[PDB]
RNA sequence: CUCGAUGUUGGAUCAGGACAUCCCGAUGGUGCAGCCGCUAUUAAAGGUUCGUUUGUUCAACGAUUAAAGUCCUACGUGAUCUGAGUUCAGACCGGAGUAAUCCAGGUCGGUUUCUAUCUACUUUCAAAUUCCUCCCUGUACGAAAGGACAAGAGAAAUAAGGCCUACUUCACAAAGCGCCUUCCCCCGUAAAUGAUAUCAUCUCAACUUAGUAUUAUACCCACACCCACCCAAGAACAGGGUUUGU
RNA sequence: GCUACCUAAGAACAGCUAAAAGAGCACACCCGUCUAUGUAGCAAAAUAGUGGGAAGAUUUAUAGGUAGAGGCGACAAACCUA
């Protein structure tokens, strides 16, 4: 009965299932995209979001300082947390990361994604884009929102 | 060929404009049936023994507890009505049963996961989809004209109700967690048997009888709890304090109808008939109405003497 | 347990061509304007992640011979650059990383 | 400003409408009878109407060793020791019978949770019935009392040496060997305190609730 | 709370239970169809290898909210009619016995403290 | 019938059925005053305890209970379990035998396999049973002792179905030790009126009453958005939500 | 070349207690008490835990000896290539 459970079972257990997290998360920090598959993509991206949290507060906090410790197996990633990623979403209250679903992986037929922090140096992902406003479809509707709007000026 | 949804083809500045229309819509259309007595309301009988009158569908938010004037604890259930309109009404010629039945939906939901069918259903009926309908059996003098909104002010304190709802439901289950047996002893010699049903039937028989308990699906049934009294009544947020617990999860939907039971039978002689009309009432009833013995939370504390 | 009897093959046809067992036809299939390969809706199109792919790998190898060596992470902002292009304002003081090819017409520069 | 714990909801799928509605009735009850600010480990005195003691009045003096729940039901336990003999009563806070809650000493512990008291010396939850209550000087923090208590010897009603637990005031070098506080961190788990996403973030929730405990005192 | 094979504590000055004994008094019966003692129910005690019926006055259990809970298991011994074998109960016991002064009046009438 | 195998005690688990009824219901008789009993008719919906010794079925005993029913089901059920007993190979004691060895004599130890092909089955009913207390009442009854029934009120236990406000194991939730709800009838006889047989007669005479329910009612109830995502829904599938599709 | 016993010449046995030890605690090592799992298994006798011994009638490498009307046996009718 897994009503009301919001972390999957992964690893070797509830430990193994941290430190897997946690070599994705040092892998995008310092590639800025990663491919893994989806759903330790998906349980991984909640840890990301709160990471930049983290930075926001500065190199000076001890206790972001101890986070970002832990998270990032490889310390050189604890100046670009700090000193890069952060001042990058200053402006931004959230959404730092992108999940997309990439096809199968080829070997085992798993649900593959790729996660990237927005805003990197990398070549852009081919994200999906909606219909342009110029289809048939979208002009009926752009009649209908101006008629609306004159009619209430009116 | 390929399946589609309603915002597939919308390009970036239609999905806000598409979203504000519908919803502006659906408020229209809800704030439209607010003085059901102005619009050619149905005729209203008086009641008489032996009617029935209609129930709600409303929400199962949580639990409380209140306290009564003799110091006794009773948790109750809150239930909001939420945009709870009469559906369809069924002559009883047509309803092939001893009784007319009155249909009745609640809890708004979006046009877009709706069948067509169910879709040009509302759009007759001038309301947005519901998202559970109820099926009411009622007497032919408390029938409602459809589109008449209904608020929890339907009942009143000191009526008993019965709640019928989906229950929570707990999947594949074993005998032991579903039909509660006692399983097999942990240790002394058991080689793999410690929560297994055990015999199933007799040898001579040679099958298993219909009927018999087996591992399977558990919950996810409609129950009725029978005989819950109401407590308090909540007119502002539309509100039922009912007694004890209701069966489902919370933010279910539940069906809410005044009792069967016999201890219970024409106790509606003072209860509204066919239902309560806030537009045509004289006096605006108070935001909360409380049993005679519960302790409202403004007054003093209980003091024995 | 053993089985009692041979199951036949008209018994072992119904139970391997239900249509539960059978492949689904899906329709989620639709044709990619950039490149006009086949892809998914809710998936990304197979050739045009692959270019990207390729493009990424080629520009990560170039950011390894900057660094030239394990933990050598830059403290500052990366910005890639292609034959016949030079720093804008926006750029300076950003590390550089130099392409040896012409910019592709879906890389945008920013 | 002190928010009571029982105004901060669970993590959870309620509706906030629930919350906001049953918060209105807790409002209505505090405007009757006082409800004090006090922590675990504070010494209250509750007076209570019950039908069968003497007088229709019952008062009780104890150390507060817990407080869990939420809502109307939020409740706290008091421990005391009368004529030798350990006795704990859960009482609620707005339960109509309750006529006075006197907080006696107001202070805070290294522990948010005193169960282990059951387990440590008589004299450490032994307090006079009739002590005349402390005056605590206003804008002031609250004490800490950082005591550390002598527990009875094992077994324990609960492995309080677990990591789990994090207990903070009990003399585990008086009654535990090296070895068993080794022992006892086999059970530790470092990953835990890391993990970001388990984390509760009840800053904006309690902001709102200000609003709406403040916009009730003026009216 | 209290049921068959526990061993509880006596909170009366009676000779017989409070005279040291190389077994602690043991419930082998809880007067209650099932099977379950609390406080205000009888139970049998083979206390000093005889058959003694007591009066449960506290256990450890946790029971309905506003009443007391204890760290012991304490009973009271008393006779068949309900009279009860000791002179005083110097241990408090809870005032919810109150309700039954019918037929437990003498057994509140040598308790010292009510809590 | 089965030895090219139909696996034995007792227990655990789950129980199906019979009524020759242990308890609860309705009646007749009494050497039935009352309170308790005895006996017979009717009734199988519901229930039928926890322990010490013993491998035990039993039995004895302790404490209870409205009662701790009798039997069938391959002495129900080992492709569900147990292996104490019993029943191989070791050994001991008594006894039989020249010995090997034997003894429904005791005694210690002693491998319990099977991945389910087929049949059957895997949410039947959504009406509840019982005890105790108060009251009636120290009344009916009776020389006294003793001591009801019916009606009414209240509080529990078990069973069934749910739930998480608090307590508790716990902590986006699942749970109980916690809380909530739980509704009809039972046919044996006892009486009128009145024929065969002008009284009488409760009638496999016509008929009337206690005396009966088409078991009442409740529950369920509309349908391609559906690629995808989420879910209090779930093994898969299905189902709910997306007006919560960067 | 397994095993039973024997022959020639080798090897191993930490630490602590007692310091005398077919002595105790306890690794390596030897054995296989109890329970669970396993039962076409990893294994034609194992795994995990718990246990007996562990300076001795100990364990063990190498070569040799005793052969079926037999060997060998601290007798279990043991063991002598499942
Ligand atoms: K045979
Ligand atoms: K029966
Ligand atoms: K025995
Ligand atoms: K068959
Ligand atoms: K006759
Ligand atoms: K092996
Ligand atoms: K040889
Ligand atoms: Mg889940
Ligand atoms: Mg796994
Ligand atoms: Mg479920
Ligand atoms: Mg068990
Ligand atoms: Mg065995
Ligand atoms: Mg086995
Ligand atoms: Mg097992
Ligand atoms: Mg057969
Ligand atoms: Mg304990
Ligand atoms: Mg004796
Ligand atoms: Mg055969
Ligand atoms: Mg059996
Ligand atoms: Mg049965
Ligand atoms: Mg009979
Ligand atoms: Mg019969
Ligand atoms: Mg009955
Ligand atoms: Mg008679
Ligand atoms: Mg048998
Ligand atoms: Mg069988
Ligand atoms: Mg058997
Ligand atoms: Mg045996
Ligand atoms: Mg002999
Ligand atoms: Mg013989
Ligand atoms: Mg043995
Ligand atoms: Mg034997
Ligand atoms: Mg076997
Ligand atoms: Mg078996
Ligand atoms: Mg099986
Ligand atoms: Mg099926
Ligand atoms: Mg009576
Ligand atoms: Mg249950
Ligand atoms: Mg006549
Ligand atoms: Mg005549
Ligand atoms: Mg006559
Ligand atoms: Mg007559
Ligand atoms: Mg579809
Ligand atoms: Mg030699
Ligand atoms: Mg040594
Ligand atoms: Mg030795
Ligand atoms: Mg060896
Ligand atoms: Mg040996
Ligand atoms: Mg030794
Ligand atoms: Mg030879
Ligand atoms: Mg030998
Ligand atoms: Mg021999
Ligand atoms: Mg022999
Ligand atoms: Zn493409």
């Amino acid at each position: 009965i897994s009503h009301g459970r919001v972390f999957r079972r992964m690893g070797l257990g509830p430990e193994s299932r941290i430190h897997l997290l946690r070599n994705l998360l040092t892998g995008l920090v310092r590639h800025e995209r990663i491919e893994a598959p989806w759903a330790r993509v998906d349980e991984m991206r909640g840890y990301a979001e709160k990471l930049i949290d983290y930075g926001k507060l500065g190199d000076t906090n001890e206790r972001a300082m101890r986070m970002a410790d832990f998270w990032l197996t490889e310390k050189d990633l604890i100046p670009k947390l700090f000193q890069v990623l952060a001042p990058r979403y200053k402006d931004q209250t959230g959404g730092y990361t992108r999940m997309l679903q990439i096809p199968n992986r080829s070997l085992d037929r798993a649900k593959m994604a790729v996660i990237e922090y927005k805003g990197n140096c990398l070549p852009p992902l081919p994200l999906p884009r909606r219909d342009s406003h110029l289809t048939l479809l979208n002009q009926l509707l752009q009649g209908l929102r101006q008629d609306l709007r004159q009619s209430q000026e009116a | 060929k390929s399946g589609t949804w309603w915002d597939e083809h919308l390009s970036e500045e239609n999905v806000p404009f598409i979203k504000q229309l519908v919803s502006d819509e659906d408020k229209a259309q809800l704030a439209s049936k607010l003085c059901p007595l102005k619009d050619e309301p149905w005729p209203i009988h008086p009641w008489e023994p032996g009617s029935f009158r209609v129930g709600l569908i409303a929400l199962k938010l949580g639990m409380m507890p209140l306290w009564t004037k003799d110091g006794q604890k009773h948790v109750v259930t809150l239930l909001q009505v939420q945009d709870c309109h009469v559906l369809k009404y069924t002559s009883k010629e047509n309803c092939n049963g001893k009784m007319a039945t009155l249909s009745v939906g609640g809890k708004t939901v979006s046009r877009f996961r709706k069948a067509t069918s169910i879709l040009e259903f509302y759009r007759e009926l001038g309301l947005p989809p519901k998202q559970t309908v109820k099926i009411f059996n009622i007497t032919d003098n408390a029938a409602i004209k459809p589109g008449t909104p209904l608020y929890a002010a339907h009942f009143r304190p000191g009526q008993y109700v019965d709640v019928t709802a989906k229950t929570i439901g707990k999947g594949f289950q074993g005998v032991m967690k579903r039909w509660g047996f006692k399983g097999q002893p942990a240790t002394h010699g058991q080689t793999k048997t410690h929560r297994r049903p055990g015999a199933v039937a007799t040898g001579d028989i040679g099958r298993v009888w219909p009927g018999t308990k087996m591992p399977g699906k558990m919950g996810n049934i409609y129950r009725t709890e029978y005989g819950l009294k109401v407590w308090r009544i909540n007119t502002k947020h539309n509100i039922i304090y009912v007694n004890g617990s209701v069966p489902g999860h919370k933010n279910c939907l539940v069906k809410v109808k005044d009792s069967k039971l016999p201890a219970y039978k024409d106790l509606g002689k003072n209860l509204p008939f066919p239902t309560y009309f806030p537009d045509g009432d004289e006096e605006e009833l108070p935001e909360d109405l409380y049993d005679e013995n519960v302790c409202q939370p403004g007054a003093p504390s209980i003091t024995f003497a | 347990a053993a089985p009692k009897n041979r199951r036949t093959i008209e018994v072992n046809r119904c139970r391997r061509r239900n249509p539960q067992k059978l492949i689904k036809v899906k329709n989620n299939i639709d044709v990619c304007p950039e490149c006009g390969h086949l892809k998914q809706k809710h998936v990304l199109c197979a050739y045009c992640y692959e270019k990207v792919c390729k493009e990424t790998a080629e520009i990560r190898r170039q950011i390894g011979k900057q660094e030239g060596g394990p933990f050598k992470a830059p403290t500052i902002e990366t910005v890639v650059l292609y034959t016949g292009e030079t720093p804008s304002e926006q750029d300076q003081g950003k590390r550089i990383i130099e392409r040896d090819r012409k910019r592709p017409s879906w890389f945008t520069q920013n | 400003r002190f928010l009571s714990p029982e105004f901060i909801p669970r993590r959870g799928r309620t509706d906030p409408l629930k919350f906001q509605i049953e918060r209105k009735d807790m409002l209505e009850r505090r405007k009757v009878l006082h409800i004090p600010e006090f922590y675990v480990g504070s010494i209250l005195r509750v007076t209570t109407a019950d039908p069968y003691a003497s007088g229709k009045i019952s008062q009780f003096l104890g150390i507060c060793i817990q407080r869990s729940g939420r809502g109307l039901g939020a409740t706290f336990i008091l421990r005391n020791v009368i004529e030798g003999q350990g006795v704990e009563i859960c009482f609620e806070l707005y339960n109509p019978r309750v006529q006075e809650i006197q907080v006696v000493k107001l202070e805070k512990r290294l522990d948010d949770s005193l169960l282990y008291l059951r387990d440590a010396l008589p004299e450490y939850s032994t307090f006079d019935v009739n002590m005349k209550p402390v005056v605590q000087e206003p804008n002031q923090k609250v004490p800490v009392n950082e005591l550390k208590v002598k527990m009875k010897p094992k077994p324990w009603s609960k492995r309080w040496e677990r990591p789990n637990f994090n207990i903070k005031g009990i003399r585990f070098d008086l009654c535990l060997t090296e070895q068993q506080m080794k022992e006892a961190q086999k059970w530790n788990q470092p990953w835990l305190e890391f993990d970001m996403m388990r984390e509760y973030d009840t800053s904006k929730i309690e902001a709102a609730i200000w609003k709406e405990i403040e916009a009730s005192k003026r009216s | 709370a209290i049921q068959k094979m526990t061993r509880v504590r006596v909170v009366d000055n009676s000779a017989l239970g409070n005279s040291p004994y190389h077994r602690a008094p043991r419930c082998i019966h809880v007067y209650k169809k099932n099977g379950v003692g609390k406080v205000g129910d009888q139970i049998l005690l083979a206390i000093k290898g005889q058959k003694k019926k007591a009066l449960i006055v506290g256990h450890c259990m946790p029971g309905p909210r506003m009443t007391p809970r204890f760290d012991s298991n304490n009973v009271v011994l008393i006779e068949d009619n309900g009279n009860p074998v000791g002179t005083r109960i110097k241990t408090p016991i809870p005032t919810s016995l109150r309700k039954r002064e019918g037929e437990y009046s003498k057994v509140l009438a040598i308790a010292q403290n009510f809590v």
